[PDB]
């Protein structure tokens, strides 16, 4: 569903 | 499926001088690229973020430019820690890098003393030989070593190592090693090594005569 | 400060699995991706893996996807990558890396790595090294200077150690780095620079020191007559 170099982290 | 290539692959510079390294993407990255720093024996440091963006503890000197496919990484006065290899990265559409640039010291041409080394009598009574030639202390780094059995040069039987540039006086060694069976070097007299290199107005060749060392 | 610390890597036979970890501190290691990236001379810098802060979102790249998987256990601070069916173009140096910190971008990098871990897949068998002389002569010398050394040949695997006189001999030595024979075994040499007038009084002994095969060599480099 993502992408894969979107945010990774917490938010 | 973005291929990131840099240029040149060596730059040689001294300190003070002005460099710039430059990055092509394959296709459109706008800023998504990265710049890193990377000594040997360590990991890669990253010092520009997103094109331009320095990061903390990065000196000024240091800056990088580009949007979409070219991108440039520049060093306004180098400086003695700043010999390294640098390596660009796109961070759009998974992670690839490029190649590397190494910026190596560059000192005036230095030819090499070439040394040989006949095989040792232990060696010789196991079954093999290997003959070794040494070219110690040189500038640049590209050296020609050409191994000639009875002046009959040798092809695919010899093996290169290169040391790192010397982070005192900026040379580099060199280590050649020719490997035979016992048979086969018992079959021949002269063994020589040719050194072609810039400091050297002519080739240069080292031999000795087997069963006469 | 962010520490990341690799461990787990190692000397394997193709076909194994491997499992290496990356323990992380200096930061919230719950709240950040974090990543695996690989180095080696032949493919260069390849990214490996990226896993979510929480452990759900994984993606690999093509020339790992189906063999590595990736995982992490934030109550131990701890990235993990198993790796399955390794072959030798799986030899590389394995960083771990921590994904850039939260902002209004849409693209995220990384910022800091850790120290490495090195992974070298070979179905080569251990193997001590032979340590012969590099005798100086009139061929290895040139203005009152000469050559002398050692070559640690067939060997496997990486490291060996080498000192010489017992490392009271330090200065004017050049242990050249080690080449992979198209054997699978490796060798080097070890050369040292000494005055020529120091050949008949100075005794010089390269000490060669292979911890996978238990094998240490003491020999006595002595001149030859030509």
């Amino acid at each position: 569903n993502v992408d894969p170099n979107a945010n990774p982290n917490v938010d | 499926d973005i291929q990131m290539t840099q240029s040149p692959s060596t730059l040689s510079a001294s300190v003070g001088d002005r460099v710039t390294i430059t990055c092509r993407a394959s296709q459109s990255i706008a800023s998504w690229l990265a710049w890193y720093q990377q000594k040997p024996g360590k990991a890669p440091k990253l010092l520009i973020y997103k094109a331009s963006s320095l990061e903390s503890g990065v000196p000024s000197r240091f800056s990088g430019s580009g949007s979409g496919t070219e991108f440039t990484l520049t060093i306004s006065s180098l400086h003695p820690d700043d010999f390294a290899t640098y390596f660009c990265q796109q961070f759009t559409s998974y992670w690839t890098f490029g190649q590397g640039t190494k910026v190596e010291i560059k000192r005036t041409v230095a030819a090499p003393s070439v040394f040989i080394f006949p095989p040792s009598d232990e060696q010789l009574k196991s079954g093999t030989a290997s003959v070794v030639c040494l070219l110690n202390n040189f500038y640049p780094r590209e050296a020609k070593v050409q191994w000639k059995v009875d002046n009959a040069l040798q092809s695919g039987n010899s093996q290169e190592s290169v040391t790192e540039q010397d982070s005192k006086d900026s040379t580099y060694s060199l280590s050649s090693t020719l490997t035979l069976s016992k048979a086969d070097y018992e079959k021949h007299k002269v063994y020589a090594c040719e050194v072609t290199h810039q400091g050297l107005s002519s080739p240069v060749t080292k031999s000795f005569n087997r069963g006469e060392c | 400060q962010v520490l990341l610390v690799e461990s787990g890597g190692g000397v394997v036979q193709p076909g194994t699995s491997l499992r290496l970890s990356c323990v992380a501190s200096g930061f919230s290691f719950s709240t950040y991706g974090m990543h695996w990236v690989r180095q080696s001379p032949g493919k260069g810098l390849e990214w490996v893996a990226i896993i979510w802060y929480d452990g759900g979102n994984k993606f690999y790249a093509d020339s790992v996807q189906g063999r590595f998987t990736v995982s992490r256990d934030n109550s131990k601070n701890t990235l993990y990558l198993q790796m399955n069916s390794l072959r030798a173009e799986d030899t590389a140096v394995y960083y771990c890396a921590k994904a850039y910190r939260t902002s209004l971008d849409k693209k995220y990098g990384m910022d800091v790595w850790g120290q490495g871990t090195t992974v070298t897949v070979s179905s080569a068998s251990t193997k001590g090294p032979s340590v012969f002389p590099l005798a100086p002569s009139s061929k290895s010398t040139s203005g009152g200077t000469a050559a002398l050394g050692c070559l640690v040949k067939d060997y496997f695997p990486e490291p060996v150690t080498v000192s010489w006189n017992s490392g009271a001999l330090t200065s004017g030595v050049h242990t050249f780095p080690a080449v992979l024979q198209s054997s699978g075994l490796y060798s080097l040499s070890s050369v040292v620079t000494v005055p020529s007038s120091s050949l008949g009084t100075q005794t010089y002994i390269c000490n060669v020191n292979h911890k996978p095969s238990n094998t240490k060599v003491d020999k006595k480099v002595e001149p030859k007559s030509c």
